[PDB]
Parts: structure tokens; sequence; C-alpha cells
């Protein structure tokens, strides 16, 4: 009864999809402490929302950076559908709202930073420890794309560690709603499938080749496809010839040579079984998948805790000033933010 | 190595998107 629960999640996130929340909150009611982490856009902050004492994470897109990078309908997507998702390991929306100058998105802060840091520290993640993260993206993508989602910006830095060791997905800046094939070209260079890069139109697959780029990433500790610069990168993608570490597994090669498949006829999560070709691969033989789904196995690593607003998981970044115009900036662009 | 290779490269960091 997968099927019985998706089926209910639909109509969950359909009544949001439809009326989505609006104006939650506002800059005043947080007091902006530090910046987690910079993305291509806008920066995250860590915040204290003042009534409660809590804190969040503060995402701040600067309405006319937005615009100037074209991604005003990519960060209407974002919002939409951030906040109508619903699963164990999505970020949770806490609140939404915009000013003058900027939009802002104010989530659950995840105090065990990001899976990145820590796979650079560390070197590599065992076979067990990708698997288990493995595990819950797997189940993640069941569910998004089950929305008709694609997610489109898988990596390590934008998977969260949370203070049980499960992953919590972030950025949904290139999240869309589809049926069917779209064009944009976008994502993360290392991350693209080879039919994003030859502009031919594409689906939701291009999730399950990027699953395989960080499965690799992860147990190898570099990614599949790596060079100096993009164009480097993108022709072997292209070529689409992938050499493995001496000590990866023969189940794990095998899982990664159908993911990292050219041939969609051929990709895993593609096919007619959808899904269940992953879910049954050797390599997740002995994963329990109702258990993740439920968080009852016992997560391989457990960030050091220190309390409330603790960001030592965190690099630490230069701080900027968040400006408010007295003029109001694009406002009929993002009338339904 | 493999690594040694990566480790010595321009993209060991955080890695920016495209939209390109
Ligand atoms: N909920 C959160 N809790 C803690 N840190 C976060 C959270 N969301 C994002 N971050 C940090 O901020 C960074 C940027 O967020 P992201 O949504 O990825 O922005 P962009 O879309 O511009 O990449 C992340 O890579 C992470 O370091
Ligand atoms: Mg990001
Ligand atoms: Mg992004």
């Amino acid at each position: 009864s997968v099927k019985e629960f998706l089926a209910k999640a639909k109509e969950d996130f359909l009544k949001k999809w439809e009326t989505p929340s609006q104006n939650t909150a506002q800059l005043d009611q947080f007091d902006r402490i530090k910046t987690l982490g910079t993305g291509s856009f806008g920066r995250v902050m860590l915040v204290k929302h003042k009534e409660s004492g809590n804190h969040y994470a503060m995402k701040i897109l600067d309405k006319q950076k937005v615009v100037k990078l074209k991604q005003i309908e990519h960060t209407l997507n974002e919002k939409r559908i951030l906040q109508a998702v619903n699963f164990p390991f999505l970020v949770k929306l806490e609140f939404s709202f915009k000013d003058n100058s900027n939009l802002y998105m104010v989530m659950e802060y995840v105090a065990g930073g990001e899976m990145f840091s820590h796979l650079r520290r560390i070197g590599r993640f065992s076979e067990p420890h990708a698997r288990f993260y493995a595990a819950q993206i797997v189940l993640t993508f069941e569910y998004l794309h089950s929305l008709d989602l694609i997610y489109r910006d898988l990596k390590p830095e934008n998977l969260l560690i949370d203070q049980q060791g499960y992953i919590q997905v972030t950025d949904f800046g290139f999240a869309k709603r589809v049926k069917g094939r779209t064009w944009t070209l976008c994502g993360t260079p290392e991350y693209l499938a080879p039919e994003i890069i030859l502009s031919k139109g594409y689906n939701k697959a291009v999730d399950w080749w990027a699953l395989g780029v960080l499965i690799y990433e992860m147990a190898a500790g570099y990614p599949p496809f790596f060079a100096d610069q993009p164009i480097q990168i993108y022709e072997k993608i292209v070529s689409g010839k992938v050499r493995f570490p001496s000590h990866f597994s023969s189940d794990l090669k095998d899982l990664l040579r159908n993911l990292l498949q050219v041939d969609l006829t051929k990709r895993f999560g593609n096919l007619k079984n959808g899904v269940n070709d992953i879910k049954n691969h050797k390599w997740f033989a002995t994963t329990d998948w109702i258990a993740i789904y439920q968080r009852k196995v016992e997560a391989p690593f457990i960030p050091k805790f220190k309390g409330p607003g603790d960001t030592s998981n965190f690099d630490d970044y230069e701080e900027e000033e968040i400006r408010v115009s007295i003029n109001e900036k694009c406002g009929k662009e993002f009338t339904e933010f | 190595t493999t690594y040694a290779d990566f480790i010595a490269s321009g993209r060991t960091g955080r890695r920016a998107c495209i939209h390109d």
C-alpha cells in the first residue's frame, strides 16, 4: 500500500498547490544571527524568532538578483512547491513573506550541516553509510515524482544532516511541476544527465541519473565525471565511460551502471517496474525500506550538537547587510509569492 | 591516483549551479 499512501499524499499536496500559503511572517519577527550558507542566488541565515525563541534558517533572495539571473518562474516554483510538500526527508518551510527588496523563505534549521562538508572532511562514506542516505533519496524521489515534481539539483551541498543523522533535502530552486518533458538547461555540471546537456528535452529520469552521481560521489569521495572546467565535465558525461574505485563492491558497480545509463530505455528508475528496480537491487538487499521511511534505522553518523543555535557544523561566511529599499521592487512579478 | 587528481583540481569546494 505504497499506492494508498501516495494517493492521499497527492490529495494533500494538490490542496496546497492549488491554494498556496502566503505572507505568514515578517522580517521584524526575527533576529538575524549568522549566515549558514550562500547559494547561487541569495543567502541562508540562522535567525531567532522573537516570540517563540525558536531558531530557523532564513533563505533571503534579492528580487533584483532573481530577475537578473532570469529566475522568476523558478523562484515562484520553488516556494509554491516547498509550501505544499510533506515528507520525512524534505525540509519544512515554516514561513514565507516578501518586502520591498527581498523574498524570504523560512525553513526548519537543520543543524547537522551539509552532507558536503562531512563528505569532504571524512573523505568518503562506507557503502553502508552511503546506502543509508541513498535509501532516503530514493524514497524522496519516489514521493516527488508521484506528484509530477522534478527536483533537478541533487548534490551533497543541498542535503542537510539532522540531529538524528537523517537527511533533510533543501533547495527547491530548480524543482518543477511537469508531466512529460521540459527543456531548461539547469543544475550542477557534475550532476547533469547527458540528455540535459544535449538539449533533448528531458524528464524525471534526470533525477535518477543524478542519484547515481550522488551514490558514486558519496562512496568514492569524488564524482564520476570531474574536470577543471564545465565543458570538460560535459564531455566526460556524454562520452559516458565511467571508471570505479577498486574498493567498490560488485553490487555497487552494477547499480551504478544501471543509474548512470545513457540509454533512457535502460536507466533504472525509469522503466516498467519504476523505482522497484532500484529498491529491489542487490545493493539495497539489506535496506529495510519501511524502517527507513519510519526513521527507526540507527544512523551511521550523528553530528555533534551544542544546543539551539550551534552552527559549528557549518563553515563561516562573510556577512552582509540586508537592505530594504523604501521603494517596492518587482511587485507584479512576485504577486503570488 | 584519481583521488590525487580530484583533490588537486579546481572543483573540490561547494559547487555553483548552472542555468547557463
Ligand atoms: N534549513 C536549513 N538549515 C540550515 N542550513 C541551510 C538550510 N537550508 C539551506 N541551508 C544552507 O544554506 C545553503 C544555501 O541554501 P540553498 O537553498 O541551497 O540556496 P541556493 O538555492 O542559492 O543554493 C545550503 O547549501 C546550506 O548550506
Ligand atoms: Mg543550494
Ligand atoms: Mg539552488
